[PDB]
RNA sequence: AGGAGGUAAAAUUCU
RNA sequence: GUAAAGCGCACGCAGGCGGUUUGUUAAGUCAGAUGUGAAAUCCCCGGGCUCAACCUGGGAACUGCAUCUGAUACUGGCAAGCUUGAGUCUCGUAGAGGGGGGUAGAAUUCCAGGUGUAGCGGUGAAAUGCGUAGAGAUCUGGAGGAAUACCGGUGGCGAAGGCGGCCCCCUGGACGAAGACUGACGCUCAGGUGCGAAAGCGUGGGGAGCAAACAGGAUUAGAUACCCUGGUAGUCCACGCCGUAAACGAUGUCGACUUGGAGGUUGUGCCCUUGAGGCGUGGCUUCCGGAGCUAACGCGUUAAGUCGACCGCCUGGGGAGUAC
């Protein structure tokens, strides 16, 4: 799940402090950037079947959260994923 | 789940008196209160206290006989999945009269035995007797 | 309210979940109880014993196992009333439309032991006649002399006399027996905690209850 | 007083 | 659960369902009012053909629809919140969780020799087979493949299938503790996606053991078997198929609620390390068992008890999980 040291950088701008660890901003910011690291992981190994089914839940969730606050706060997301790089 | 808590508010209090507690702490809603308050008004248990804060609490009483509860059933009838909602004429007689049948209503909550002998209807909610 | 001294609640893990309400234990596991429970499930089931020893009742003394079998065996010949000491015979009460003529082989060669012929047939019916006589003479005196429904009877520890409590209540007859920390009360109406097994602590019921009942009415 | 290892081979059918 | 019936497993769209407080609307819900709901028919009370069937007067009934006006508890919509369901951050815990590469040690087989001599092997008993070029036995040395004794255990881990020597790299999940942030972000899930023992298929590589097929020895009435000497596919690796098992606990997932006893195992908070503690509190887990459930067997806080959300499935044996 990354470094302990990690996710401390992404705290900041996506959160309005340190600390600050649970908008859902963040942990989409903490998702996404595991994920596109953990992409890496699956090129090698790749029958890995076990470990990816943990990376789904990373995305199922992440996704499932983004669609949590498209009914709260509009265009709170329309100022993050182009902030990040996911709409496909 | 916490999906039906009226039923679960039921349940609590059923396989309560049938274990034979002394009563049941429970998570409180307005509404919980208010049918409490009928169960109150109609002596299927003591009373009850709302042992409130930010996180409310209500709790309430026993109430045995003999050496028995005194609900001899305590079932949930209109529900989320299946909502039932009765007309004014239309409305049901629990044990053909003897206990009762709560019943929500543009009047605030209120039972059966009350239900006509004021002239309306709404969600029947559980029966008791 | 003490009143008996080196008692307190013996036995260990087994205790009847049910038998909650009346027990502030611990204590290295031995669990004692609420004695201020006892004594007034005393003042209430040693007392109204006599509102029936009043109305001439007949009560009955129960109790089995090789520990203090014939303890029981004292004033309860006289205390209004007679015992049963060992090993409980399927339904005596509840047959009692049989096993009652069985007090009659007993009296019938009682007064035979002594009366008419007691010796005059050969010795070799020597002992086999009583060995009738010694085989129920200490399993029923039970009810030497009887008369009426044995109603309300007392039996030392509540389960292991797991029968008597059935049949009795299966009979309407009452109840009255203690309870340690390990037995099912359910069906004693008359129901008296403190400990079933130390020869020293049921002598003090046996003693009490002996007591109380004797004092009829003159 | 525990464990261990070795002791029966094949042999159908019944309006 | 065993009678017919829980998808082998999980992830998730639609949809169903949803914590808790204020307002707000009046959709659902409820009350009234008016309209209408043809007549005949059924029903109630009458009338009339000699009675009856039948005809007939009047009523009730037509469980309903629409509109206007209200009521606003419950459901829904809109609004704003709340933190307890839920997730995020922090330091750690144990684990055969998964993937990659590495290496050890014991044995079987084989290759080369040394010594050594007529037997070895195998079975119920045999024989096939192996041995006079020397077997079996033994010693030394060297190949190669597969599997990890002891730990190991009603032990752990995984969603299920399933995962056991040792070593580092990559990675998943579960759980504990304090506090911090989030503020219902949920649960379930037809469709859809993916995972999925063994055998099996493709391309090649690999091949010590084992072993379908096949062969020879027995056995037997027969012996296409069970037993013995051999033995190929395969069992091993790589990459792509296949998608089924008594894939089982024959028991769908989530949450809440109800006496107990022995444990097993992994955390952690407090108190003379004052023990290999004293006192608690989490998660998982095995046996026994109350109430209750059950057709009975049995289940019994890890339910098959008490409830609620949502899905899947059964409707007599066959025909048949067959044909199209
Ligand atoms: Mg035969
Ligand atoms: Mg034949
Ligand atoms: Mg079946
Ligand atoms: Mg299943
Ligand atoms: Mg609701
Ligand atoms: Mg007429
Ligand atoms: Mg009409
Ligand atoms: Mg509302
Ligand atoms: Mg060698
Ligand atoms: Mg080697
Ligand atoms: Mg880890
Ligand atoms: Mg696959
Ligand atoms: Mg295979
Ligand atoms: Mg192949
Ligand atoms: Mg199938
Ligand atoms: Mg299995
Ligand atoms: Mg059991
Ligand atoms: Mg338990
Ligand atoms: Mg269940
Ligand atoms: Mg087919």
């Amino acid at each position: 799940s990354l470094s302990t040291e990690a996710t401390a950088k992404i705290v900041s701008e996506f959160g309005r402090d340190a600390n600050d660890t649970g908008s859902t901003e963040v942990q989409v910011a903490l998702l996404t950037a595991q994920i596109n690291h953990l992409q890496g992981h699956f090129a090698e190994h790749k029958k890995d079947h076990h470990s990816r089914r943990g990376l789904l839940r990373m995305v199922s969730q992440r996704r499932k959260l983004l669609d949590y606050l498209k009914r709260k706060d509009v265009a709170r997301y329309t100022r993050l994923i182009e902030r990040l790089g996911l709409r496909r | 789940s916490m999906q039906d808590p009226i039923a679960d508010m039921l349940t609590r209090i059923r396989n309560g008196q049938a274990a034979n507690k002394a009563a049941v702490t429970m998570p409180s809603s307005k509404l919980k209160v208010a049918i409490a308050n009928v169960l109150k008004e109609e002596g299927f248990i003591e009373d009850f206290k709302v042992e409130g804060d930010t996180k409310p609490e209500l709790e309430l009483t026993l109430k045995y006989f003999q050496g028995k509860a005194v609900v001899e059933s305590i079932q949930r009838v209109s529900r989320p999945g299946l909502r039932i909602y009765k007309r004014k004429d239309e409305l049901p007689k629990v044990m053909a009269g003897l206990g009762i049948a709560v019943v929500s209503t543009s009047k605030g909550v209120m039972t059966d035995r009350a239900a006509r002998q004021a002239g309306l209807g709404g969600e029947i909610i559980c029966y008791v007797a | 309210m003490l009143k008996a001294g080196v008692h307190f609640g013996h036995q260990t893990r087994y205790w009847n979940p049910k038998m909650k309400p009346f027990i502030f234990g611990a204590r290295n596991k031995v669990h004692i109880i609420n004695l201020e429970k006892t004594v007034p499930m005393f003042n209430e089931a040693l007392a109204e014993l006599n509102k029936i020893a009043s109305r001439k009742g007949k009560i009955l003394f129960v109790g089995t196992k090789r520990a203090a079998s014939e303890a029981v065996k004292d004033a309860a010949l006289s205390c209004d009333q007679f015992f049963v000491n060992h090993r409980w015979l399927g339904g005596m009460l509840t047959n009692w439309k049989t096993v009652r003529q069985s007090i009659k082989r007993l009296k019938d060669l009682e007064t035979q032991s002594q009366d008419g012929t007691f010796d005059k047939l050969t010795k070799k019916e020597a002992l086999m006649r009583t060995r009738e006589l010694e085989k129920l003479e200490n399993s029923l005196g039970g009810i030497k002399d009887m008369g009426g429904l044995p109603d309300a009877l007392f039996v030392i520890d509540a389960d292991h006399e797991h029968i008597a409590i059935k049949e009795a209540n299966n009979l309407g007859i009452p109840v009255f027996a203690i309870v340690d920390t390990n037995s099912d009360p359910d069906g004693v109406d008359f129901v008296i905690p403190g400990n079933d097994d130390a020869i020293r602590a049921v002598t003090l019921y046996l003693g009490a209850v002996a007591a109380t009942v004797r004092e009829g009415r003159s």
